[PDB]
């Protein structure tokens, strides 16, 4: 049922920088955990990042050869998701998805944790030429 | 020869719910008609007592407790009720004896932009017991299968931020609480 | 940094026929991983969790079988319906990592 | 962050005649305001807030107006001394916290 | 609360560091926050961010680079703004306002007459 939705992608080319975004719709999005997974052409998918609720911390958790790039911001009030693509090379050129996953609660509280992906966007394309 | 009151409720800056400061008061003179004719107190409420019969009971001890907890919450703060606070942060036995004291402090302890100073725990293997606060930050167990301190799946930091904020509403405003117990 | 294998990576048999799929690892998960399904240019699908529950809503020819160090998804019987790619995806911490990817083919 | 966008550019108006103000936001702002006035050579002037409520020694010909997405300020009484350049102010969703663009008001 | 006064400055060379100072009055509340505002020639006002003296935070709004808003003390009771080698583009008049909590009069004390820094 609940969509996620990203938005731009385009045709840049490389030596700069690039913002990409994701608008959640029905989750209770202040509290929940959010991934960017990036699939490559003809290749298969990578985590990229994880931003926690901020409410526990704020944290971002990055990839091993991603850490010094991408990254990661949260806009809440409006349930919106930011990716930061700090420099294009070559190779960012891929599909960008924004993912969340399991549910779970203990007597009061329940959130979206984020670990194995349930829910995913339509996904952007993102060139470099 | 009064009583220290004053510096428990004038006091600059209050403790977190679930470490909750401890005083004790004995040998002493306590006047509680300039606590209760005050309109400062917006919630003011004792159990077993008379609120205006105080100046004729004598104690052995009393003991006061403070912290800081979420605006529409102080309903948790009443002996048999339940919720976050008085399952894992504050136990109020059935046999209470004393007064509860509660006030909006938003001017005092909400900053602009988040104030990232106050806790309260959300995991917990056990209830607590009356009069009984712990503070340690074990990373909570929630499956057969142990982690040994690291927070993956199923192994989550209990910990959690109120994050108060001037400009919130009046249920999340912060609020100061002070609670006496008697012998 | 666990490493992970899904091997093999050319796996092809008439309709009907059974198959066998490993998510090996180099160190030890309890029972953490999923398993997802991606057919060509669409979202990739979820199917296990747990590394034996299956979707509420999946077909149940997909059997979610081992745990501890070496893990196996098998199907029961093949259909020329479900020719994808199956990413296997540790699931313990950190850094989330998913797997090499199998694509699957169809026998003459 | 949200544009705090104010319309008209300039308010041409009589002395006397009652004259309006309009400020518009892009979002939720739904009770935090203000209105400021900004004779030129000196700092601007705090006039209401909270949308309604006069701020302390101004005239009561100053009225709070609007809220949510929409506000509007009005003035009665068109002295010498109130034709200034005003300014509409949120104070909620810190980070960005921005101002309008003003309004010339003049003679005629 | 009452009366704030700044140093009324004046050119200098192509970047170097300078030095804004605010003040306070006395009377003051618990919380406590001074913010910064700036004021192009001719145009509208922008915010830099701000400060609450007891236990210094400085909140910047995304803008902070050359934005290094310090208290650095209660001696003579002042919230210095402070930055390092700006060259030409933020030659503007600059406003220090005063706040409180229970949100409002804070921003009743808006300065009184402030600095045009001139930079090239």
């Amino acid at each position: 049922e609940v969509q996620l939705v990203e938005s731009g992608g385009g045709f840049v080319k490389p030596g700069g920088s690039l913002r990409l975004s994701c608008a959640a719709s029905g989750f209770k999005f202040s509290d929940a955990w959010m991934n960017w997974v990036r699939q490559a052409p003809g290749k298969g998918l990578e985590w990229v990042g994880r931003i926690k609720s901020k409410a526990d911390g704020q944290t971002t958790d990055y990839a091993a050869p991603v850490k010094g790039r991408f990254s990661i911001s949260r806009d809440d009030s409006k349930n919106t998701l930011f990716l930061q693509i700090h420099n294009l090379e070559s190779d960012d050129t891929a599909v960008y998805y924004c993912t969340t996953g399991a549910l779970v609660e203990s007597r009061y509280f329940d959130w979206f944790t984020g670990y194995y992906f349930d829910y995913w966007g339509q996904g952007t394309l993102v060139t470099v030429s | 020869n009064l009583c220290p009151f004053g510096e428990v409720f004038n006091a600059t800056r209050f403790a977190s719910v679930y470490a909750w400061n401890r005083k004790r008061i004995s040998n002493c003179v306590a006047d509680y008609s300039v606590l209760y004719n005050s309109a400062s107190f917006s919630t003011f409420k004792c159990y077993g007592v008379s609120p205006t019969k105080l100046n004729d009971l004598c104690f052995t001890n009393v003991y006061a407790d403070s912290f800081v907890i979420r605006g529409d919450e102080v309903r948790q703060i009443a002996p048999g009720q339940t919720g976050n606070i008085a399952d894992y942060n504050y136990k109020l036995p059935d046999d209470f004896t004393g007064c509860v004291i509660a006030w909006n402090s938003n001017n005092l302890d909400s900053k602009v932009g988040g104030n990232y100073n106050y806790l309260y725990r959300l995991f917990r293997k056990s209830n607590l017991k009356p009069f009984e606060r712990d503070i340690s930050t074990e990373i909570y167990q929630a499956g057969s299968t142990p982690c040994n301190g690291v927070k993956g799946f199923n192994c989550y930091f209990p910990l959690q931020s109120y994050g108060f904020q001037p400009t919130y509403g009046v249920g999340y405003q912060p609020y100061r609480v002070v609670v006496l117990s008697f012998e | 940094d666990i490493q992970m294998t899904q091997s093999p990576s050319s796996l092809s048999a008439s309709v009907g026929d059974r198959v066998t799929i490993t998510c090996r690892t180099s160190q030890g998960i309890y029972n953490y991983l999923a398993w997802y399904q991606q057919k060509p240019g669409k979202v990739p699908k979820l199917l296990i969790y747990g590394a034996s529950t299956l979707q509420s809503g999946v077909p149940s020819r997909f059997s979610g079988s081992g745990s501890g160090t070496d893990f196996t998804l098998t199907i029961s019987s093949l259909q020329p319906e479900d020719v994808a790619t199956y990413y296997c995806q540790k699931y313990k911490s950190a850094p989330l990592t998913f797997g090499g990817g199998t694509k699957v083919e169809i026998k003459r």
